[PDB]
RNA sequence: CAUCUAUAAUUUUGAAUAAAAAUUGUGCCGUUGCUAUGGC
């Protein structure tokens, strides 16, 4: 058992980084592992995706206690590069964060992923 | 003096070159020639030349240029015409010059000269744009500075002869001249998002299709120098545009995984969707590994005028007929998973066993993305390329139902941006100039900075058939 | 100002379909999303050229 | 900027009545409303025949405009 | 991490000083 | 694009400089031979 705790499978992957495009399209996802840090203390993302690939795995591994902490669930992607090409930036990303609207027509879509990703848990 | 009397004198000249060809291969015919003379001007998949190659000696030459993260590269082959019988060129002095335009991210077009398939491509001229194109209202549908001013991306010399088209991330077209590369014309989009990502002549002809990032494509005239239309349908961006000699074009969207086949002649559309289930590949093999879904579909190639293939991410390549809406043949991983990354780099911890462990063995191996991919026109063969530095040619068989790799070429190094065939010699002789434009870093974002030994140049293949 | 798909509308109540929504943009000949700008802006630069040539 | 893109569909010969019936269909973007002279004209060049042997009628530009 | 890499620390501290000579 | 001309090739005269007809693979550094290859 590796410290890389939840890594989902591909095709559930593959759909998490699908509302990754379509959140930060509708720019309710924010960039950054600082930043997921910061709005884990604002009370205000409502899940998070992290790699698995970084220098090293420590750095984002900070994050899962604040999410037990603020149960605010989480998982990880096999390739920051991936999840940097669905954030939809030059850099690969490493950590981001979905955050919380009310008037969000893509709430039913990640209620959703909210309900695959608890099971998953 | 009489025109039909000069074009059946041409007609005379041409059929008396038939039978002297014919007359060489000698040591029907000449009619079978006529017809595929036909089938060039209109047909399916008719050259058949994938079993004359010779990959094993196939030369392989990589040159390293000045300027830094090449984008796409364009060749203009002139051909002789069947209608009329001068040629494709514009000039005189050209004759058939084999010409290269190269587009790199510093700004920076450049023409170079391929005539020959023994020597290196000599550098014939450049335009590099910079930071003094840069447009003083910043908020009005005018973008007509003369130089490109932000991150050139592709490139189109028009069939002609007469021009070459250029669009990058200033979402700017600018139309050039090909010799002096002086900017004829500048077609704004008149947008914000509205930037520049694939262009498509339609072959033989000035009609440029123009996949845009706007989640919109505009066909345009170039002769005319206007914008002939835009549609729109794509779910995504458009990242990728293919085209031929009819009215068809076909647009591969990322993350919508969608394969747009575009309709000119009823201004509609078609669709094509991919969907491989890793439950029922895996379930089938456990009837007779490793399956990765389909990221993202970012390459097409359309073959034929009812096949095409597509690359996607996940190192799936799918093979398209226009009867079914599935992938009449899906292909598994083409460049091999990716290397696995290192112990020391994923743990950061003295404890090995601890960090093999954070290596977890097969949950963190990842494809090659199949980077850039073309097919030679009317043919059974075509190419694939990934950052693997591992050029890989296929064959597609006779029934169209599958194709089976050729071979494999390592004389490049990096991620391969863009690759161009250019055929040359007679009839019965064909020599193969495989070009290919090769960065260190994708031509949309740079995701990827540590690619061993990855230069920014074309890697030159010159391979010759024989049967 | 915003056509859907390709056809502009006017009417708020359009009770739209997935696709559509997907295909929600502004309209091409809109001064926002398109075309030149309107007549109080093109007035205003024209009353403003006149007072900067005076 | 503005290209009148004239095109037909449903074209059917009626030897009959010696003639070709087509719906034409008309893209004027930055453009609104180009005559019917205009059309007979490019459409006799079109189909490499002559004006007054071409009619066209009943036209309508969409909302909007621009087709 | 229950053994940190001072081959980490090092490299770390070789970005920072390539900051301050970049200054 | 054609012509014209500049640069680069033959011809003739002069041992030769000379005279004219007339004609028609790198942004930066590096390994490295007679081009290939590192890293920024």
């Amino acid at each position: 058992n590796p410290k890389a705790f939840p890594l989902a499978d591909a095709a559930l992957t593959q759909q998490i980084l699908d509302v990754v495009q379509q959140a930060a399209n509708l720019r309710q996802l924010k960039k950054g592992a600082n930043e997921a840090t910061k709005t884990l203390n604002r009370g205000i993302s409502e899940f998070i995706i992290m790699a698995a690939d970084c220098e090293p795995i420590e750095i984002l591994l900070h994050l899962p206690l604040l999410c037990e902490d603020k149960n605010v669930p989480y998982v990880f992607v096999p390739s920051r590069v991936a999840l940097g090409r669905a954030c939809g930036v030059s850099r690969p990303v490493i950590a981001a964060s979905i955050t919380t609207n009310d008037a969000s027509a893509i709430k039913t879509q990640i209620y959703a992923v909210k309900d695959k990703i608890e099971t998953l848990l | 003096e009489n025109p039909a009397d000069k074009r059946r004198r041409l007609a005379k000249q041409y059929l008396e070159n038939l039978k002297s060809e014919a007359n060489d291969i000698l040591t029907d015919i000449i009619a079978s020639r006529l017809k595929e003379d036909v089938a060039e001007q209109q047909g399916r998949v008719f050259r058949y030349f994938g079993d004359k190659l010779l990959i094993s000696e196939a030369k392989q030459s990589f040159t390293r240029v000045g300027e830094n993260n090449l984008t796409c590269i364009s060749c203009f082959q002139p051909v002789l015409n069947k209608y009329t019988f001068e040629e494709s060129s514009n000039g005189d002095k050209n004759k058939g010059r084999l010409f290269a335009y190269t587009v790199s991210k510093d700004l920076q077009l450049t023409k170079y000269d391929i005539t020959d398939f023994s020597k290196r491509p000599k550098k014939l001229k450049y335009a590099k744009g910079g930071a003094k194109y840069i447009p003083t209202s910043k908020h009005e549908y005018e973008n007509t500075t003369e130089g490109h001013y932000d991150e050139i991306l592709t490139v189109a010399a028009s069939p002609d002869g007469k021009y070459v088209v250029t669009g990058g991330r200033d979402r700017k077209l600018i139309v050039w001249s090909t010799e002096s590369l002086s900017p004829v014309k500048v077609i704004p989009t008149k947008d914000r998002r509205g930037e520049v990502l694939s262009l498509a002549f339609r072959k033989n002809s000035d009609q440029l299709y123009a996949s845009c990032a706007d989640f919109k494509i505009r066909t345009y005239s170039i002769n005319q120098f206007s914008q002939l239309e835009i549609l729109y349908g794509h779910h995504d961006i458009v990242e990728d545009i293919s085209a031929l000699a009819m009215e068809r074009c076909v647009t591969v969207g990322a993350r919508d995984r969608t394969a747009m086949l575009w309709k000119i002649p009823d201004e509609t559309r078609l669709t094509f969707r991919g969907g491989d289930e890793p439950q029922k590949l895996l379930r089938r093999w456990m009837k007779e590994p490793l399956f990765f879904c389909e990221g993202s579909i970012d390459v097409v190639s359309m073959v034929d005028d009812f096949h095409f293939i597509t690359g996607s991410d996940n190192g799936n390549i799918c093979l398209w007929s226009l009867a079914k809406k599935k992938p009449i043949f899906t292909e598994r991983i083409a460049h091999g998973i990716l290397p696995e990354p290192s112990f020391n780099d994923i743990s950061g911890e003295t404890d090995e066993e601890l960090r093999k462990r954070q290596l977890q063995g097969k949950k963190l191996l990842q494809p090659f993305w199949i980077t850039s991919l073309y097919a030679i026109p009317y043919s059974n063969v075509f190419i694939s390329g990934s950052w693997s530095g591992s050029l890989k040619v296929w064959k597609i068989s006779d029934n169209l139902r599958s194709f089976e790799l050729l071979g494999e070429l390592s004389g490049a190094k990096g991620v391969v941006t863009k690759i161009q065939v250019v055929e040359s010699g007679k009839h019965g002789k064909e020599k193969f100039r495989i070009l290919a434009s090769i960065a260190k870093e994708h031509r949309l974002g740079r995701w990827i900075a540590n690619v061993s030994g990855a230069r920014n140049g074309i890697y030159s293949a010159v391979i010759d058939q024989t049967g | 100002h915003i056509a859907v798909g390709k056809q502009i509308v006017n009417i708020p109540s359009f009770m739209v379909r997935l696709d559509s929504e997907k295909h929600i943009d502004f309209a091409p000949t809109s001064p926002f999303g398109g075309a030149r700008p309107g007549r109080v802006a093109r007035r205003n630069a024209a009353r403003k050229a006149e007072a900067s040539g005076e | 900027s503005d290209a009148v893109t004239i095109r037909t569909r449903k074209v059917i010969s009626n030897p009959l009545l010696a003639r070709k019936q087509f719906v034409v269909d008309v893209l004027h973007p930055n453009r609104a409303n180009v005559s019917k002279d205009e059309l007979r004209e490019k459409l006799a060049e079109v189909y490499k025949a002559e004006k007054d042997a071409v009619s066209v009628f009943g036209f309508r530009t969409q909302f909007g405009g621009g087709k | 991490s229950e053994e940190p890499s001072n081959v980490f620390g090092s490299v770390l501290k070789k970005q920072v000083e390539q900051r301050l000579e970049f200054y």
